[PDB]
């Protein structure tokens, strides 16, 4: 009999797995404070990774890595980029970032405005983004001046990144979208890749010439059933998924989802994660830890994939629910702890 | 990566190695606390020995 | 030369003082009568292992030790062990009955009835002493005398001997060998009222002892035997220093200039590598650069925890063997390219690197292997906070009911104690969290 | 050198004392003459614990036999190893306590109670450290509850600071000698709450079903009740008989077996418990299973209807302490919702090398738990219903008490019912 406690009410996804848990009539729930736990589905902040793998005769496994927040927020996530050597200043798949902390409070003020004149100069496209890990806030414009009093406006750390101006565009609409990618990491630091992906795609076309309506800019699943009037239209919750979006790939752009945005996807899973595995990695650790991720990605009409940021606690499209959390209870849970196919994960195979 | 005060010697040696520059109460008042703890069990053993002869 | 003198409280204090000397013993070629032939100064010398053994007229080395347990089961074994003829009587202090894992029993109640006869025991060795450096205490965190006496003791010896430095090895409560519900009490209890007297404090985890000696020894049930020669070894090398000829290290006051900055955040995490099992057939000798990457894995950690989210102080390299400094600092050059090593902005990011060519001593019919080369890491790790959380939670748990306090307050503790101790472990964890998160 | 002084009251008391001493003795080698003819020095290790050295290397029990009737001391000075008792170590009356409570406190026993504490004193002079002391009794009688609680009440007078423990036998309808139990136990647990460390809480109604049920015993007597008492004794007594460093001193148990100062009577446990297929090798999972079962524990409360908050296992004989840890550990971890969890790791286990009489290997439980609460209110549901109707008081209003003291002792264990419902929850 393997005991588990439940720490975070709010997520859709463990709620699931403490349901599918419960219902292997071999896992027992404790009270959120009793510490002889093997699994703890811990909270979101302020998890005390301390108090894991001390007691007796007790293989204790959580789901959260340690340190992994250094990938999960966004001025880490760009730090993290362009400190790490395996990663560079140069990378190729991440735009153009900054960190640029409010004038109420290093900073890389100066370092953006050469890059912006530079720009500005060259006739090219000039158009940045600027937001923050406390949004629902977010803003974009071709004049830094906008962008920079709007991140003193506020008072907490913020991110100007270069906007993609050209993105991919799905037909017909005329729309952008982003594609999620769901990412499990085990014990052993096996990165599997979860085999359905969702693209969130704006019902709004795209229009280039006005920033200032952010809802066919923006294809967060909140905005676009809050702001959008075409919600729901081309396809069911803005949520188009890899079936569909491979078929229109090859009828309009005669390749496949695999070749064109996976394989760029794929890589850039590795080298994230990767890159921090000597940081977060529970090999040699009394406790174990795996984790699950939310990759959001972007494409542009060259079909170069982009990097947007990373999700330590993400939610799942409610399609892939019991789907994905039973793959999390296959390979993070029951691999450790085992009960008395066709995976439905990508193994990413690297070296540790 | 700088090697400094290296010091040797018959039985080993000794050095510094730098990788990057940077950016009570008296005895007095201890008799009390102990003073103060005995006269606490006093007055316990007094209140039981107090209630044990009623 | 300037003497260290050597208490040793409670059972864990004695019996790992016992460990100690007579790896001390076998270290400098002592004889369990007390016999150095290698000494040609016949009673009398100021030579390096002369800081911890004082001399008689008849050739014996007598440790400058003294042993206090307030019942007198765990001396009596001293007094008639192997070394017996090392010490004489008056350096072994016994009463009748102990704390009975009761801080306040050993605190005020048996603490204040045998101080002054302690402290005029301890008086007569410093009186032996022509430059005396300061104090090593060793106890445990668990026991009534060990945490309750030592910080009676602490407080005293700052009075009588101020300008002395005091360094305390300590054993951290690990349940897998204890069977007192009480301990994270006395370990708060303790922690607060020595905080101000101790200058540096290295503790070890029973936890992590006992899993080195399951994993690197195959015991499958460790006792306080194998516990105490492998603690005692680590004790050996971070006391090296003193005992030897060197630069680094060489008096009580360097180990708080090296390894202390904050004055409170005086707990150094200690790392030894590599701990070998004596029953293998043949084990290959680890090169300079492997045990050095060995001295960045938690699980040679004397306290459990992830330096890797953590900010470093300080760091000290103790080597012991065929080792040389081409070697560490290539190894160093290896290991920042590839370790979570994060510095305070406020301090120089370098390690302190002390080499003595004596490889480790291991006790005859001991479990440890010999090896040519060993090192132990001394480093201030915010990393080590993280045995701090755990055990004021366990207090907390038990508290928030006040489990036990009657025990405590019958001893003529007040209540207001608990309390004010805890507070002050809450400040001690906003210290780390201060200097280490950003 | 740690001496413990055993003092044994009443007719249960000294025949359970009585079979207790003969089972200790024999484990430390000491024939009915006081000789010792063991092989093995842990015999001998903490011998004076228990044991006197007399000239000629003759050990005495310290032992204090007290009864208000010649009767049952007679047969122990007849029995097995009666000579083996310091003849000037038993003090009796002639006039009986007529199973009352009264007559065991206020009049018969009051007569006799300076003369016991004499010899008390006697054995105490000579104990270089004297850790505390143990009492035998029941509490359904007159002698061993009313006189028993008595001479606790004046032993903690003269020895303030030193632990009190007793070995407690529960009355119960199912194994009774008079109606008056129920008013004889309600007043004595009033005394023990309040002046002992530590109290055995021994059920008759538990020892019987374990005959009856378990053993497969047709029909027990107080004998066959008595040799699970005596096991019992012997095992959560191990600590201090043998060498040890868990729960090895009286106050270092109470310490971490007592939380709070009232709730300090403990269920004990022993394991195996095996009818006569009674040759067959127990394993370490077959001890705790059974250890841990109600079944086999003899304070008559089902744990799983309450909280342990400390727990003591001891595990005699030669096994594996690794395998024992494996299936300790197994047994919280597979029931964390019956252990409070604000008190971190309140259960303990401590081995020991020489088994019982008889056994390869055995375990002895001491539980600390609310579930105990039961026991307290089966007697107090007995004692209200005759004190509703005042019957049978004359026995107790014709030596000097007043019905306000049986209305003060229901209240104080109601009371102590209430203290363990509010930390079961
Ligand atoms: N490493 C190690 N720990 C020990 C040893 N002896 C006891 N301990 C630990 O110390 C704690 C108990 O405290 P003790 O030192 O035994 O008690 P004490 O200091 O003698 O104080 P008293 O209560 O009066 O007996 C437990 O956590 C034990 O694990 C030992 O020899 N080696
Ligand atoms: N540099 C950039 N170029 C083009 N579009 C961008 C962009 N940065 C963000 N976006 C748009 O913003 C949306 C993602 O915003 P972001 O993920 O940064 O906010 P968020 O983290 O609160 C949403 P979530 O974390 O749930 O994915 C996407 O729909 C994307 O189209
Ligand atoms: N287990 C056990 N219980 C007994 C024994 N003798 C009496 N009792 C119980 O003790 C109570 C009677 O008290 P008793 O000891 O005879 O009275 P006393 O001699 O005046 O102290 C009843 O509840 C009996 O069931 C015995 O030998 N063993
Ligand atoms: C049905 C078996 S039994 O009831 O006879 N055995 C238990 C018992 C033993 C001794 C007794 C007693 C009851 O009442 C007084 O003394
Ligand atoms: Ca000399
Ligand atoms: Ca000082
Ligand atoms: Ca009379
Ligand atoms: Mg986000
Ligand atoms: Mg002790
Ligand atoms: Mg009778």
């Amino acid at each position: 009999m393997y005991t588990f406690v439940v720490r975070d009410e709010n997520s859709s996804v463990y709620a699931e797995v403490s349901r599918l848990l419960l219902a292997t009539g071999q896992w027992k729930r404790l009270r959120k404070d009793n510490p002889r736990f093997n699994l703890m589905l811990g909270e979101r902040n302020r998890l005390p990774f301390g108090r894991l793998g001390h007691e007796p005769g007790l293989v204790q496994l959580v789901n959260y890595y340690r340190g992994a927040d250094k990938l999960c927020r966004k001025a880490s996530l760009v730090k993290l980029i362009k400190t790490s050597p395996e990663l560079s200043e140069s990378c190729t798949w991440f735009p153009e970032s900054y960190v640029i902390y409010p004038t109420n409070l290093t900073d890389e003020r100066e370092v953006f405005l050469a890059a912006y004149n530079r720009r500005r100069e060259g006739r090219e496209g000039n158009v940045w983004i600027a937001k923050s890990s406390a949004g629902a806030g977010i803003l974009i414009s071709s004049e830094a001046s906008e962008l920079l009093d709007f991140i003193d406006e506020q008072g907490q750390v913020h991110v100007i990144q270069k906007y993609l101006e050209k993105p991919l565009l799905l037909e017909p609409g005329h729309r952008k979208f982003d594609i999620r990618s769901w990412v499990l990491v085990d014990h052993l630091y096996n990165i599997y890749l979860y085999r359905e992906g969702v693209l969130r795609t704006s019902s709004e076309p795209y229009n280039s010439a006005n920033f200032q309506d952010k809802t066919c800019h923006l294809t967060n699943h909140c905005i676009q059933k809050e702001y959008s009037k075409n919600y729901g239209r081309y396809e069911e919750g803005n949520e188009m998924f890899f079936e569909e979006f491979n078929q229109y790939l090859m009828d309009a752009l005669n390749t496949t989802l695999e070749n064109s945005i996976l394989l760029q996807i794929k890589h850039i899973i590795r080298s994230c994660l990767m890159c921090i595995e000597p940081a977060i990695s529970t090999k040699h650790l009394h406790y174990q830890s795996f984790q699950l991720f939310g990759f959001d990605f972007m494409v542009d009409e060259e079909l170069k994939v982009w990097l947007i940021e990373v999700n330590g606690a993400p939610a799942c499209a409610q399609k892939l629910y019991a789907e994905l959390c039973q793959g999390i209870v296959d390979v993070a849970i029951s691999s450790v702890f085992p009960l008395a196919p066709t995976s439905i994960f990508i193994k990413l195979h690297h070296h540790h | 990566m700088e090697v400094i005060e290296l010091n040797k010697c018959t039985s080993g040696q000794s050095f510094e190695v730098i990788l990057k520059p940077p950016s009570d109460p008296s005895l007095e008042e201890i008799q009390k606390k102990l003073e103060a703890a005995e006269e606490r069990r006093k007055y316990q053993e007094a209140e039981l020995l107090k209630h044990l002869a009623e | 030369m300037r003497e260290c003198i050597s208490i040793h409280v409670g059972q864990a204090g004695v019996q790992i003082g016992n460990a100690c000397w007579e790896l001390y013993c076998l270290e400098h070629g002592i004889q369990p009568d007390g016999q150095m032939p290698s000494d040609k100064t016949i009673g009398g010398g100021d030579d390096s292992f002369n800081t911890f053994f004082s001399e008689t007229g008849a050739g014996k080395h007598v440790p400058r030790a003294v042993f206090v347990d307030l019942e007198p089961t765990v001396i009596d074994e001293v007094r008639t062990g192997t070394y017996r003829q090392l010490f004489h009587p008056e350096q072994l202090i016994t009463g009748k009955e102990d704390a009975a894992n009761n801080y306040a029993r050993g605190h005020y109640t048996i603490g204040k009835e045998i101080i002054d006869l302690v402290l005029d025991r301890i008086r007569k060795l410093a009186d032996q002493c022509t430059g005396l450096q300061g104090f090593l205490v060793f106890h445990s965190f668990g026991g009534g005398t060990g945490s309750g006496f030592t910080s009676l003791l602490m407080e005293r010896l700052s009075v009588d001997y101020g300008k002395k430095s005091k360094l305390e090895f300590s054993i951290y409560p690990a349940p897998q060998v204890s069977t007192a519900v009480v301990e994270p009490y006395n370990s708060i209890l303790t922690t607060h009222t020595t905080l101000e007297h101790s200058d540096c404090a290295f503790m070890v985890d029973n936890e992590a002892i006992y899993d080195i000696c399951r994993r690197n020894l195959d015991i499958e049930r460790p006792t306080y035997t194998n516990l105490n020669r492998l603690i005692s070894q680590i004790v050996s090398s971070i006391t090296a220093s003193l005992r030897f000829d060197g630069a680094l290290n060489v008096d009580l006051t360097e180990f708080q200039t090296n390894l202390v900055p904050y004055p409170r955040i005086h707990f150094p995490l200690a790392t030894y590598a590599p701990v070998i099992s004596a029953e293998k057939a043949y084990h290959e000798q680890l090169s300079v650069a492997e045990i050095t990457n060995a001295c960045f894995e938690p699980a040679n950690q004397m306290v459990k925890c992830d330096p890797r989210h953590g900010k470093y102080m300080a760091c000290c390299l103790l080597y012991r063997g065929d080792v040389v400094p081409k070697d560490v600092n290539a190894a160093i050059a290896t290991i920042k390219t590839k370790r979570s090593i994060q510095f305070v902005d406020w301090c120089p990011t370098g390690f302190k690197v002390g080499i003595n060519y004596q490889p480790p001593t291991v006790v005859p019919g001991g479990d440890l292997a010999k090896v040519q080369r060993a090192v132990c890491m001394l480093s201030n790790t915010t990393a080590i906070a993280e045995a701090w959380a755990r055990l004021d939670h366990k207090f907390d748990l038990m508290y928030a009911k006040r489990a036990f306090v009657h025990w405590y307050v019958g001893e003529g503790m007040e209540e207001g104690e608990f309390s004010e101790a805890r507070e002050d472990m809450a400040a001690l964890e906003k210290d780390y969290e201060e200097v280490g998160v950003d | 050198m740690r001496e413990i002084v055993h003092i044994q009251a009443g007719q249960c008391g000294n025949q359970i004392g009585a079979k207790f001493w003969e089972v200790i003795s024999d484990e430390h080698g000491i024939d009915p003459t006081g000789s010792y003819h063991g092989d093995s020095d842990l015999q001998l290790e903490r011998i004076n614990v228990y044991y006197n050295e007399a000239t000629g290397n003759k050990y005495v029990p310290r032992a204090i036999l007290v009864d208000l009737e010649p009767g049952t001391m007679d047969s122990v000075r007849s029995g097995p190893f009666g000579q083996i008792f310091r003849p000037d170590n038993f003090v009796f009356g002639q006039s009986g306590a007529g199973n009352n409570w009264a007559k065991g406190h206020y009049t018969e026993g009051a007569e006799l109670v300076d003369s016991v504490l004499d010899v008390v004193r006697k054995e105490s002079e000579s104990c270089d450290c004297l850790q505390g002391f143990q009492l035998t009794h029941s509490l359904g009688g007159g002698t061993g509850s009313g006189m028993g609680t008595l001479l606790i009440s004046k032993i903690r007078e003269e020895y303030p600071d030193r632990i009190m423990n007793t070995f407690s036998v529960m009355p119960s309808p199912k194994v009774s000698d008079t109606v008056v139990e129920p008013y004889n136990a309600t007043l004595s647990v009033h005394q023990l709450v309040e002046n002992t460390d530590e109290t055995y809480c021994i059920d008759n109604e538990a020892l019987y079903d374990i005959c009856f049920r378990t053993l497969k015993l047709t029909t027990p007597t107080y004998g066959d009740l008595n040799h699970l008492v005596s096991a019992t004794m012997s095992g959560v007594t191990t600590c201090l008989r043998f060498p040890g460093q868990l729960n090895a001193d009286l106050r270092k148990l109470a310490v971490n077996m007592v939380p709070f100062p009232r709730l300090h009577f403990f269920m004990p446990g022993f394991a195996p418990l095996t009818s006569r297929q009674q040759y067959r090798a127990l394993t370490v999972p077959e001890l705790t299973q059974q250890m841990f079962d109600s079944k086999n524990m003899m304070a008559a409360c089902d744990p799983r209807h309450g909280r342990y908050l400390t727990v003591a296992a001891i595990f005699r004989g030669r096994m594996s302490m690794k395998e024992v840890d494996e299936q300790m550990l197994n047994v919280q971890n597979k029931n964390s919702s019956y252990f409070v969890e604000w008190i971190p790791n309140n259960v303990k286990t401590a081995v020991c090398d020489i088994p019982p009489r008889g056994l390869k290997m055995s375990a002895t439980f001491i539980g600390n738990s609310t579930a105990i609460q039961e026991l307290f209110k089966r007697i107090s549901e007995q004692f209200t219903a005759m004190f509703r109707r005042k019957a049978f008081l004359h026995w107790y209003t014709g030596e000097g008490m007043d019905e306000m003291e049986f209305t003060e002792a229901e209240s104080n264990m109601n009371d102590l019912v209430s203290e363990y419902q509010q930390y079961q929850d």
